[PDB]
């Protein structure tokens, strides 16, 4: 499930007159006609900002993991926090964020190597000259390991208590009891064949990597939310190249070649263009970040009732008999394993 | 109402020049003059305005009295001190009622404030003024008094004196966005400059007098240029001018020898050394702004001629030598070189 | 605005230029009115769209919160739900969620199973409590130790595969009767 | 001249960037280069036939952090996405484009990953976010008497569980709490 | 409850310059002002 997107701040005057005196001031004449764009910018890096803090922060209190790891031959080392890894993260974090690759990271500072880029400047390097910035997220991609961590080693220590008041403990055996209990079947087949949902529990655990591994997607929402917002960036740079029926495409070379009473005209049909262009960004923008957010309200609401408990609605936490689900974090979404 | 304006208004915060009395600088002037000035009743008469202070180009006169006052812009020489000496070609005679308000409640201790602020964006001279009986810090606006179209140039700004038997609080405007909040009954009680304090543009831009704790995106921030380079491709190839300006064999006028000049860059210095020279009359083209002209092709005559013949080689001319041998068309644009 | 035309007056430009001229300027005013009101119009919608959202989240919220209890975690407010009021405000309504949320707490001991004579005995609903020296039955949620009697606890094992089972006797009330 | 915003106009290319040195490999016939997006990237120059690139001069935003002016008066400035070393030198030698001047003691310098941030101090404790920065960076007014800080914010109480194999915990009381929802 | 809508095709070139080379050269100065059109509407189709 995606949960956000990259968070952008454009701005009218450096997009649309590259430091010109004259064309500033003819676009001063629309009004605050930009201003509902910026406004509109940063309302959308608010709500993703918000969206994250919905999603993840659903504990007040940081829970650890005891040192030993038998909970009654159950095997969640595939999912608690690594410590040799430096990153301080699971496998299964690590698969999922070595196949995402992000064409704009944003928190880079990569200015300084523009100029030291030797071959041609790339994307980022290129919309940066043209007043296009991206702004880092509030909470690093550290933290919010840091929350899944919490948030998995209070469902396997405490049970769905946790979420409800104080952390209660109890042993797993006897969790997967009332679980099971839950679904119409007794305690008594479980306490008769721990070993048989142990090995179950296990190979399931292991094949997982394995179908995430082998697979060409199947990350694919992650990576359509990064092309898609990379893409929109794309255009809205190559746009600045485009004639719109005027002499020139360039504002520096346009202003030294024609004096300011004649191309004014010119540099009215540049403004309209430009300012046409800018609208469509912000409005698709907007339009994008409305279905993000219901999509973060579903992975909300789904971490809050098939994490901390168990659900009895079909086919809302995976396909079958619902006993548990833990998260994992991924570049801008959340991975549930019912 | 909290109404933000773009003009040119007196930087806050900024410094002012103050001067005392007891020999009187002619200060600059450029987009704007603030003025004020305390004194117990009056020591200050008449202004003057304008560029080089002579009788060679315009300058004002808006000198006050006990009663009232005698605008005028004109052409003024010197007075070195009876203001004036010169009115030969001056107009723009204005009366009014005078400047100066004074008021005592019966002492001398309310030394009223008298601060002046004038501008000439498109001419226009605006007159303003407010008196409030180091520097209070109470504010205070300024009312206007007159409103006229000047259309004059100003560079420099002097003030009188009055006679007898602390002042001159001097600042400048400058194009700047100001924040006015104006009372319910139309005063101005405050102002806020946008371009003072990180603070004070935090306030323009949401146009509000309180701020409330958070963190707002206000401005955007860009190293201009240290230095300025242009740089263009390498030059070379010249022309023959040293072939053409050196012969020995210049033909007779008869048979003027005609050079065809192309595929070159064109140095004219050249056309400046070569000789003391006798005539330089170029007709179409300048005969400094010719090194930024480009051309497609050029022709180049020689031939020798009689002294006065030399004089009748022109546009639309008549003589043995226009009219029988060589013949210079109406519309020619060019140059003509003789030594 | 003025939109890169001669005024923002539409009466004003009227009397200082000819006719034709003039409905060229007149056409750069209508064509900045125009996109003004675009612009207003897709925001209002956009906007609508997001609060009818909110009205049916609220509408749902208030047929299952108030017009009975639900299970859902963390619907209606934290804890366990036990019942909702609403109350109207301007442009939108604030509901008042009544939660069960349970108090001070205290380490017990706990048994998967109770294995009397060769069969383990499960509690029907609960867990069993041991105080430290003698063995109990309770609820999850509260706290009311209870005598261990077969009609709190199902019989059905054989005291050999439970992972850590523990030792104890159980009561009936019919082989006293 | 290299290694600063200087106003190029290169062959008729008018612009402003800082220029360097590089290691492309334009071909004899080669004079200008580009990107996939179609920006003048790295030009030859006519006169050093050398490669020289082009970059933006420093195009960022500034933010202010601020309490409420009715509590205090003092303010803090953020440069986004520029490593402050540059706006430094910048405002050192007075070439930025805002003309408003916050003090820098040397005590007001803070790298965050969101920029660098000028006006505030560095304490290494860890409280509940109350103005976000970015970047896992906070900024708040507390009394000393009273400044703005820079901290790292705290995710939470730190709590640990004492989760063993054959204890529970019982609750033997309760309480009702009546919240809201709007 | 609805559930899908019809899936509609525009295409601009005829819509805008109806088989006229002229028109069409102009309408190429305004940039990729089409492609993106053609995209959301082939999203739009997808997604029903
Ligand atoms: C629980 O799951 C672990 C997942 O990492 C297993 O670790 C494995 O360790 C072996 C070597 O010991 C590696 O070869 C393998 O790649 C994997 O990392 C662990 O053995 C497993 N154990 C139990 C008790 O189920
Ligand atoms: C604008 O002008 C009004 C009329 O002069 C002021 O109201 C007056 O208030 C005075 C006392 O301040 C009364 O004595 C008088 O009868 C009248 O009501 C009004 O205050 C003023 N606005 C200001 C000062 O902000
Ligand atoms: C075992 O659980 C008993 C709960 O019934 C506790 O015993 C109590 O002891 C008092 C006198 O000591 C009796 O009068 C009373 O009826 C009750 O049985 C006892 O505290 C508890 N033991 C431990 C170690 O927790
Ligand atoms: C509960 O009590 C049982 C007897 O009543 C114990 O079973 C015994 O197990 C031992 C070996 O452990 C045998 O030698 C003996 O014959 C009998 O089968 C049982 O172990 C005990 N359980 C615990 C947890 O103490
Ligand atoms: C369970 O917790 C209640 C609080 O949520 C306790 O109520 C308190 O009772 C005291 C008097 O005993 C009052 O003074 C106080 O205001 C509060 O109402 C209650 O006693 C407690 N019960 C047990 C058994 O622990
Ligand atoms: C005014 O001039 C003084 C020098 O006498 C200088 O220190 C001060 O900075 C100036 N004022 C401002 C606002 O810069
Ligand atoms: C003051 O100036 C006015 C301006 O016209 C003049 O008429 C008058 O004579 C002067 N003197 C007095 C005493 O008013
Ligand atoms: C006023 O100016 C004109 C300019 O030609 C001049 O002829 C005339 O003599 C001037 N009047 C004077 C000097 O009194
Ligand atoms: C005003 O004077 C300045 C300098 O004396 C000069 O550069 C400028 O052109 C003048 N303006 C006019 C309108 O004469
Ligand atoms: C013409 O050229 C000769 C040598 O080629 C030189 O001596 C002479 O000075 C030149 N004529 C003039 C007028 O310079
Ligand atoms: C100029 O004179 C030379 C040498 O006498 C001759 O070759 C050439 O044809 C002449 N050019 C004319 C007459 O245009
Ligand atoms: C159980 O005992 C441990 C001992 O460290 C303690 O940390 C924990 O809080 C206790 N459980 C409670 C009080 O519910
Ligand atoms: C440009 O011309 C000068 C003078 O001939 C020469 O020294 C220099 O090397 C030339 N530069 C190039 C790159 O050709
Ligand atoms: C900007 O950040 C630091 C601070 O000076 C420095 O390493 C360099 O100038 C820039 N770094 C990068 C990675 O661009
Ligand atoms: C204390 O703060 C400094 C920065 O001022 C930081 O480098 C250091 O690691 C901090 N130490 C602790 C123990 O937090
Ligand atoms: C519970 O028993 C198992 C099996 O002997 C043991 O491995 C585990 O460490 C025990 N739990 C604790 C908290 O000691």
């Amino acid at each position: 499930l995606p949960v956000s997107m990259t968070k952008t701040s454009v701005d009218c005057t450096m997009y649309i007159c590259g430091d010109s005196t004259e064309c500033s001031n003819l676009l001063l004449q629309y009004g605050s006609f930009c201003t509902q764009l910026k406004r509109a910018l940063t309302g959308i890096a608010v709500e993703q900002d918000k969206n994250t803090q919905e999603v993840f922060a659903q504990v007040k209190q940081i829970y650890k993991t005891p040192p030993i790891k038998y909970f009654g031959g159950f095997n969640f080392s595939q999912i608690l926090p690594d410590p040799s890894k430096p990153s301080k993260r699971s496998p299964i974090e690590d698969l999922l964020f070595n196949k995402v690759t992000l064409a704009d990271a944003g928190f880079i500072k990569q200015y300084g190597d523009c100029l030291g880029d030797i071959a041609a400047r790339d994307l980022i390097c290129a919309q940066k000259f043209n007043g296009l910035t991206v702004l880092p997220p509030l909470l690093t991609d550290e933290m919010i390991a840091q929350y899944t961590s919490a948030l998995l080693a209070g469902t396997i220590t405490s049970g769905w208590t946790f979420g409800a008041g104080p952390a209660l403990q109890i042993p797993f055996p006897m969790q997967m009891a009332y679980r099971f209990n839950g679904i119409g079947v007794t305690q008594n087949v479980l306490y008769e064949n721990q070993k048989l949902i142990a090995n179950q529990f296990n190979s399931a655990i292991g094949k997982i990597q394995d179908s995430l591994f082998s697979t060409p997607s199947a990350l694919g929402k992650l990576q359509d939310v990064v092309n898609h917002n990379a893409q929109a960036l794309n255009t809205l740079v190559k746009q600045l190249s485009s004639k719109f029926g005027a002499i020139s495409s360039v504002l520096n070379d346009i202003l030294s070649r024609l004096d300011p009473p004649e191309a004014e005209v010119q540099i009215d049909r540049l403004i309209t263009g430009r300012l046409q262009s800018l609208q469509t960004y912000v409005t698709q923008q907007l339009i994008r970040a409305a279905e993000i957010r219901a999509s973060a309200n579903l992975a909300a609401t789904k971490m809050s009732e098939c994490v901390l408990g168990q659900s009895k609605r079909v086919d809302f936490c995976g396909k079958g008999y619902h006993l548990m689900s833990f998260p994992q974090s991924a570049p801008h979404g959340v991975v549930f394993l019912h | 109402v909290l109404h933000l304006t773009q003009d040119l208004f007196l930087p806050f915060f900024s410094n002012v020049t103050w001067f005392h009395a007891i020999d009187n600088p002619v200060l600059p002037f450029n987009d704007g003059v603030y003025f004020a000035s305390t004194e117990k009743s009056n020591i200050i008469r008449g202004w003057i305005f304008g560029t080089t202070l002579d009788s060679k180009t315009q300058s004002l006169l808006i000198v006050n009295n006990a009663t009232n006052v005698f605008i005028k812009v004109c052409e003024f020489q010197f007075c070195n001190d009876g203001v004036y000496s010169s009115a030969n070609n001056c107009t723009f005679e204005y009366v009014s009622q005078p400047f100066l308000m004074d008021l005592e409640g019966k002492q001398g201790n309310f030394k009223n404030l008298r601060e002046f602020v004038f501008k000439n964006i498109d001419g226009y001279f605006k007159i303003y003024s407010k008196h409030t009986p180091d520097f209070p810090q109470g504010f205070s606006a300024l009312e206007p008094l007159v409103d006229l179209p000047i259309g004059i140039n100003i560079t420099r700004f002097q003030t009188l004196l009055a006679l007898n038997r602390a002042d001159y609080y001097v600042g400048y405007l400058q194009p700047r966005t100001f924040l006015l909040k104006y009372n319910e009954n139309g005063t101005i009680t405050d102002a806020v400059d946008c371009a003072l304090d990180p603070l004070s543009e935090t306030k323009c831009t949401l146009k509000s007098f309180t701020v409330e704790k958070g963190i707002y995106q206000t401005s955007n921030f860009r190293v201009q240029p240290t230095e300025s380079i242009v740089r263009f491709p390498n030059v070379t190839n010249l022309c023959p001018f040293h072939e053409v300006f050196n012969a020995t064999r210049f033909a007779s006028v008869y048979a003027w020898n005609r050079t065809r000049i192309s595929n070159c860059v064109a140095d004219y210095s050249v056309l400046y050394n070569f000789a003391p020279f006798f005539a330089f009359k170029c007709y179409g083209v300048s005969p400094t702004k010719l090194n930024d002209l480009c051309f497609t092709n050029v022709y180049a005559d020689s031939f020798v001629i009689k002294g006065n013949e030399v004089s009748q080689i022109a546009p639309g001319q008549t003589g043995n030598i226009a009219d029988y041998n060589y013949k210079l068309p109406d519309d020619f644009t060019g140059c003509v070189i003789a030594w | 605005s003025k939109f890169g035309a001669i005024s923002s007056v539409l009466n004003d430009i009227l009397s200082r230029l000819d006719p034709p001229e003039a409905e060229v300027q007149i056409d750069r005013l209508i064509t900045g009115r125009l996109q003004s009101l675009q612009t207003y119009v897709t925001q209002q919608l956009i906007r609508a769209a997001e609060i009818r959202a909110s009205a049916n989240l609220a509408a749902t919220k208030m047929s299952e919160c108030v017009l009975g209890q639900s299970k859902r975690v963390d619907f209606c407010g934290k804890g366990y739900h036990l019942m909702s009021f609403p109350q109207s405000a301007p442009h939108g309504v604030v509901f008042l969620h009544v939660t069960y949320v349970p108090a001070q707490e205290k380490n017990f001991t706990t048994a998967p199973a109770i294995c009397h004579d060769g069969k383990a005995h499960f509690p029907r609903e609960g867990v069993f409590v041991s105080n430290g020296t003698h063995w109990f039955v309770t609820q999850r949620n509260f706290y009311e130790p209870q005598i261990i009697t077969t009609d709190n606890t199902f019989v059905s094992g054989n005291c050999d595969v439970v992972i850590g089972i523990v030792n104890n006797t159980v009561y009936d009330p019919l082989q006293l009767e | 001249v290299k290694n600063k915003c200087v106003n190029f106009n290169f062959n008729g290319l008018t612009g402003t960037g800082v220029l360097t040195k590089s290691n492309k490999k334009f071909l004899p016939f080669q004079q200008f280069g580009r990107d996939i997006v179609d920006t003048t990237d790295a030009v030859r120059d006519p006169q050093t036939l050398e490669i020289l690139d082009i970059t933006p001069c420093s195009f960022g935003g500034v933010s202010v952090i601020t309490p409420g002016t009715n509590t205090s008066n003092q303010v803090a400035v953020l440069y986004q996405g520029v490593n402050c070393t540059e706006v430094s030198v910048a405002i050192h030698a007075d070439q930025l484009t805002p003309t408003w001047r916050v003090y820098s003691t040397g005590s007001n310098v803070f790298q965050t990953r969101a920029g660098c941030l000028i006006g505030a101090e560095y304490v290494n404790n860890s409280y509940e976010c109350d103005i976000p920065i970015g970047a896992g960076i906070c900024a708040s007014y507390q009394t000393q008497s009273q400044s703005i800080i820079a901290y790292t914010m705290s995710l939470g109480a730190e709590n640990s569980v004492a989760y063993s194999n054959n204890s529970i915990a019982i609750p033997t009381n309760f309480t009702i709490s009546v919240t809201t929802e709007i």
